[PDB]
């Protein structure tokens, strides 16, 4: 069961497009900086 | 005046057609070779299109005189049919410029280039109707012997078209999802086949296909290239050589 | 962090049977034309 | 003093066939309008199905009691004058049918019954049945209209074909029969299309409850408009062929060319004895009876079969049946006529050709049955609602809150692939509609569900209508029905061509009517009883909670109905095949006896 | 029937006109379907599929053509002149139906080679003119 309270609003992307997952750092009052490190993405339950 | 008007038209057509048509089409080709001339149009552009329209009016008078003329046998000359088509396009573009207003794009659009190549057809027609005198008999005989073997060369170019279409079909079938950006559609596919057919950077095709992962397409390409190249050029060279050779065997 | 993607795909209806109907319609029309030509030729083969 | 060449060209045989084509076209259009008009009158005007069958039978019994009488009358009199009388009676019939839809449009409206129903109450708008009064008068008008419809239409189909038989050579009799049947078929198409283009509601289909009252006014207005124009056309055509001369010039020329090289009761008995003595006529009569039975069963059964198996709306299923039984039918009729006309087709070879066509049609029906054995998406009948209630839990609190009536329950589709009848019973108290689709909001009696769905301004919107995930069998079934209709229309033209051969020219007038009395009485009278019996065999699960005497079922047993109807159709087709295989030997024996070479 | 029917359908001009019309219609339709197999035109999608299935119908017409060929000398025709090459090309052109019904063509399909083979057979069985024929004889000699 998907939802929004613990999974957020899903994306409504159309047919095949290019997306880069890019993330920024934020604390307390607001955002600090853009994040550059080394990521890993992974699915909740499992696909290939 | 029926047939009486037709015979008056024949005699006065001979006289006035000779005099007026020769002098005005000589002046038309003078202003038209002055027109193209992409250095002197900036020393112009205002005395050029007005004289162009004036001699287009002279040409529509030619077509009017031919329309009131003898008629059906006028249409039996292919050059006169070309006159009729050229004048249909000329009155079309003249009224298109004349009405103004419109709702489509302008200011040297593609349609303007279509009218410019129509003007080129008109210039070619002027050139062909000033050469009624002294085409020279030597090149007349050369062209007559050149045009003798028409069915052979038409058959050979038909075989060329069939072979080229087959090669384009099989290559585009074999070039799917194989960086087809150079030949993504039918026009570019046939143009690339023309480039392979005309010895143009097919070695470059080999060297930038070796950068890809497919290799057997390169032996396929060279074997198709060599068979079509050798067969077609040997066919045409031999056919035209013998075509002039039997005329050589005569006087 | 969490984020989900819902991209629209390119899986349409197969429509194999919708055009198999056209296959059968054309096959029956061709068979009917063949039967009509058959009857015509049995009418016109006694002349030879 | 009309000696114009227009008159001298309108009395030609082509001048008569153009008018006959027009008359058959308008008759087919009128009948196609009348059948669905009576059906929606039974549906909407608060009556029962038995009365619908009654005034459906009234037309058939009128045709039966008028066929023999008008055949005997036309055997001794002028066919054109009787045709004029029938056309004038038809023009009266169209206006007589139009009159109740304009005079008595205040019988059952949504809210216009101000004497017994008030606008501020909803329960009082569906009770105090003042619609039962002023309805028996409309029943009398409709039964009289069906009677005069039969008495005015059946003589047309007798006497026009009689004139074709007695005034056209056999080389064009097949063509004229084929174009007449095609004119009747395209009338059946055109009347149905015109009726359903106006009876169906305007694009504002999903408005407030004033919409059923607007549709109630609009359908009656459309019928009152269409029937008046039909009556005007019929009267104009009747006046047109009244001016036709009794002694046709082309007919006289043909009679002069063919001349070279009292209708007493005893003569009637002699003709009947000759028909009974020759078993060819008996075989053709029973074959035509079985063909008409199969055609009528298929036409009545196909929309219901699409409704119960392929999950189609009954109106859309009826449209799919009607608009796709035509392209096969007219082409089959035209081909059947043209083969006999072009090939100079003989009697024994006619029997062989009919047998071959029937054999291939039997094979096509067997292929239809083989396709019907495939599985499909199942809606409802899931052995009680998931353990929450039994079959009979439809009258819950969510049924009581929004005041649903069990006669107009449709099927809503849940997002969890479970189809639930009565979309208001699904617990949806909010109904916001869009321009092109109906949907239900805030459903509480539904299961967990809510798998994917789709909406923009809100959410929890169950879509209306029956959802289908595997409906690709319908094009193949429609192609097989095309072929079946082609080969079913292909058999009757050789039979009618056979009918002319065994009867002399003077006695040809009764030959149609003798067959035609078997068309409506022996075939069309006991057929609906058997259809109802087979339906009740298949429709076991009637709505005994509210409907009572089997007024609306919900579980139409798909395998049972398919097996029973294909068994009936196969039995009729095998009866036709056995009759043809008897008649081939019988005709060979008769031919050998008359030849004795 | 049999061989007489083959002779009659070869003698009749209507059948020859129909088969050459189907041949050039198939060749013209063939390159159109490879241009776009996407949702650029939703209203043109089922009719483009119907055109591809019309090409399948031309393959079934090739099936009935080899059926008419069975009305000929049958076993004698298995070893002949270029007509057996045409028969082999038609077999290779019927092969894609078999390899899409059971082959699951997510592999080295090689449907393109058979497609161009049936195209080249269609481009040679076009009632070749005599001016083409004399130069082809000169080329082969």
């Amino acid at each position: 069961r998907y939802d929004v309270a613990k999974y957020g609003c899903p994306l409504t992307l159309e047919l095949g497009q290019m997306f880069q997952p890019i993330v920024e750092l934020y604390d307390e009052n607001g955002f600090i900086k853009i994040v550059d490190a080394n990521f890993i993405l992974w699915e909740i339950h499992g696909r290939n | 005046l029926l047939g009486l008007q037709q015979m008056i038209l024949s005699l006065t057509q001979s006289l006035g057609f000779e005099t007026f048509i020769f002098i005005v089409v000589c002046l038309n080709t003078v202003i038209l070779v002055a027109q193209t001339f992409t250095e002197l149009e900036i020393r112009g552009e205002w005395y050029f299109m007005v004289l162009d329209s004036i001699f287009l009016s002279i040409y529509v008078l030619e077509a009017v005189l031919k329309l009131i003329a003898l008629g059906l046998e006028y249409f039996y000359d292919p050059w006169n049919n070309l006159d009729f088509f050229i004048m249909v396009m000329a009155v079309l573009d003249f009224v298109l410029l004349q009405i103004n207003s419109l709702s489509y794009s302008f200011y040297n659009h593609s349609l303007f280039r279509i009218l410019k190549v129509f003007k080129s057809m008109r210039a070619l027609r002027a050139i062909r109707v000033l050469r009624r005198l002294s085409i020279l008999t030597s090149l007349h005989e050369v062209a007559g012997t050149l045009s003798g073997s028409l069915p052979s060369i038409t058959a050979i170019l038909t075989l060329m078209f069939t072979c080229l279409f087959l090669f384009s079909v099989v290559l585009r079938a074999l070039f799917q999802d194989s960086d087809p950006k150079r030949f993504q559609n039918i026009f570019t596919t046939l143009f690339t086949l023309f480039t392979m057919l005309t010895l143009d950077d097919w070695s470059l095709i080999y060297i930038d296909n070796r950068a890809q992962g497919a290799w057997y397409i390169i032996p396929i390409l060279m074997i198709y290239i060599v068979i079509q190249y050798f067969i077609f050029l040997n066919l045409v060279i031999a056919v035209l050589v013998d075509n002039f050779q039997m005329a050589l065997l005569k006087g | 962090t969490i984020f989900a993607i819902e991209s629209l795909g390119m899986i349409p209806r197969s429509s194999v049977y919708l055009v198999a109907a056209l296959i059968f319609v054309l096959m029956l029309t061709f068979i009917s034309i063949l039967v009509l030509s058959y009857f015509w030729y049995l009418k016109i083969y006694r002349q030879f | 003093p009309i000696v114009l060449p227009f008159v001298q060209r309108f009395n030609n045989i082509d001048g008569f066939m153009t008018l006959y084509v027009a008359a058959v076209l308008i008759h087919g259009a009128l009948f196609a309008v009348v059948d669905m008009t009576l059906n929606i009158y039974q549906v909407q005007f608060s009556l029962t199905r038995t009365e619908w069958y009654l005034m459906d039978f009234s037309d058939y019994i009128a045709s039966f009691v008028v066929a023999i009488i008008i055949a005997h009358f036309g055997s001794k009199g002028n066919r054109t004058r009787w045709i004029a009388a029938s056309c004038i009676l038809m023009g009266l019939e169209s206006m007589l049918f139009a009159f109740p839809f304009f005079t008595y449009e205040i019988i059952i409206p949504g809210r216009q019954s101000i004497e017994l129903c008030m606008e501020e109450n909803e329960k009082r708008n569906i009770i105090c049945g003042n619609s039962v009064p002023n309805r028996s008068k409309c029943i009398y008008f409709h039964i009289g209209g069906q009677c005069i419809h039969g008495i005015a239409g059946m003589p047309i189909y007798i006497l026009g074909i009689t004139f074709i038989f007695d005034h056209i050579p056999t080389s064009s009799c097949g063509f004229y029969l084929a174009i007449g049947h095609s004119a009747y078929l395209i009338g059946y198409l055109l009347g149905m299309v015109g009726g359903l283009q106006n009876f169906q509601p305007p694009p504002k289909e999903k408005t407030v409850e004033i919409e059923p009252a607007k549709v109630y006014q609009l359908l009656q207005s459309g019928w009152w408009k269409t029937f008046l124009i039909i009556a005007a056309i019929s009267f104009c055509v009747s006046f047109m062929m009244v001016c036709f001369p009794t002694s046709l010039p082309g007919a006289h020329k043909l009679r002069l060319a063919k001349r070279k090289e009292q209708p007493h009761l005893k003569g009637f008995l002699h003709n009947i004895w000759h028909i009974l003595k020759n078993p060819l006529m008996l075989t053709q009569a029973i074959c035509k009876v079985s063909e008409y039975l199969t055609f009528n069963t298929s036409l009545y059964f196909l929309p219901h079969h699409l409704q119960t198996q392929f999950l189609i709306t009954p109106g859309i299923a009826s449209l799919l049946t009607g608009a796709f039984v035509l392209p096969g039918g007219i082409i089959g009729h035209f081909l059947g006529g043209l083969i006999v006309d072009r090939l100079e087709m003989t009697n024994k070879n006619k029997l062989k050709f009919t047998l071959v066509t029937t054999v291939v049609s039997v094979g096509l029906f067997l292929l239809i049955f083989f396709v019907e054995c495939q599985t499909t998406t199942f809606a409802g009948i899931n052995e009680d609602y998931d353990g929450y209630g039994q079959l009979g839990n439809l009258t819950a609190d969510c049924n009581e809150y929004c005041d649903c009536t069990t006669s107009l329950y449709t099927s809503i589709c849940g997002r969890d692939e479970k189809e639930y009848f009565s979309p208001c019973f699904a617990g949806c108290k909010a109904t916001k509609v869009s321009q092109t689709e109906k949907t239900y909001y805030n459903c509480s009696c539904i299961k967990e569900g809510l798998a994917a769905s789709d909406d923009e301004g809100q959410f929890i919107d169950a879509i209306a209508g029956t959802c289908d995930s595997d409906c690709l069998k319908l094009p193949l079934f429609f192609a097989f029905y095309f072929s079946a209709t082609v080969f079913s229309n292909m058999c009757s033209i050789p039979v009618i061509s056979i009918i002319l051969q065994s009867v002399p020219a003077n006695f040809t007038s009764l030959s149609l009517g003798v067959t035609y009395a078997i068309v409506k009485f022996v075939a069309s009278v006991p057929a609906p009883l058997l259809f109802r019996l087979s339906s009740a065999i298949a429709c076991i699960y009637w709505d005994n909670n509210r409907c009572g005497g089997k007024e609306r079922c919900w579980i139409y047993n798909k395998n049972i109905l398919v097996y029973e109807f294909m068994g009936i159709w196969m039995s009729s087709q095998l009866i036709i095949v056995l009759l043809n295989i008897y008649a081939i030997q019988i005709h060979d024996v008769v031919v050998h006896g008359e030849i004795t070479e | 029937p049999l061989s007489l029917w083959a002779g009659w359908v070869l003698d009749s001009s209507v059948f020859s006109k129909f088969i050459i019309s189907l041949i050039f219609l198939n060749t013209f339709v063939l390159m159109v379907e490879i241009e776009l197999m996407e949702s650029t035109n939703t209203a043109l999608w089922p009719v483009k599929l119907a055109l591809e299935v019309a090409d399948w119908f031309i393959l079934l017409s090739f099936i009935v053509e080899i059926l008419l060929m069975w009305l000929a000398s049958f076993s004698l025709f298995w070893k002949d002149a270029w007509n057996v090459f045409d028969f082999f090309v038609t077999l290779l052109s019927l092969l894609p139906e078999l390899v899409v019904l059971l082959g699951v063509p997510a592999h080295s399909v090689w449907l393109q080679l058979l497609r161009v083979c049936r195209v080249l057979r269609s481009l040679k069985l076009f009632a070749r003119f005599r001016q083409i024929k004399v130069i082809l004889l000169a080329l082969v000699r």
